[PDB]
């Protein structure tokens, strides 16, 4: 939870088999205002999620 | 200043003297109140609890 600089077209870019794009969801390379900044960690085998 | 996360202190104790058998006051995460405590052997906590 930041204060970012969301795109117009924001979009991901998946890892396993990258794709031709580049996944460009926002550029705030400023170390900008977080509010908050947390790592979980959860199950890879697991198929859903809640 | 005054924004962001890393704060001071301005904290209590955090003491390690948990005297069990006695009325003592306590604060604990969040909630306040007055008892006496006592050691007991239990399992029905879970890592968020
Ligand atoms: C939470 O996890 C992510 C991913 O494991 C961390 O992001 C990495 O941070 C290191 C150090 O800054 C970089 O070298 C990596 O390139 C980052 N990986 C990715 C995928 O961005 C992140 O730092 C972790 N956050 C905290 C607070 O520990
Ligand atoms: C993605 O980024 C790389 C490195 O900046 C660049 O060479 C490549 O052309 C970019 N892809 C697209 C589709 O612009
Ligand atoms: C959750 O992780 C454990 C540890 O590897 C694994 O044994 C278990 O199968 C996982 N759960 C599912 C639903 O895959």
């Amino acid at each position: 939870a930041c204060q970012y600089t969301m795109c117009e077209y924001p979009h991901t870019v998946c890892k396993s088999k990258g794709s031709i794009r580049n996944e460009s969801w926002h550029i705030d390379s400023s170390e900008p205002l977080c509010l908050f900044k947390k790592n979980f960690t959860y199950n890879v085998s697991a198929d859903w999620l809640y | 200043i005054n924004s962001g996360t890393t704060c001071s202190n301005d904290l209590l104790y955090s003491n390690t003297e948990v005297s069990t058998g006695v009325c003592v006051n306590y604060d604990l995460y969040g909630i306040t109140g007055q008892g006496i405590f006592k050691e007991v052997s239990a399992a029905y906590y879970n890592n968020w609890q």
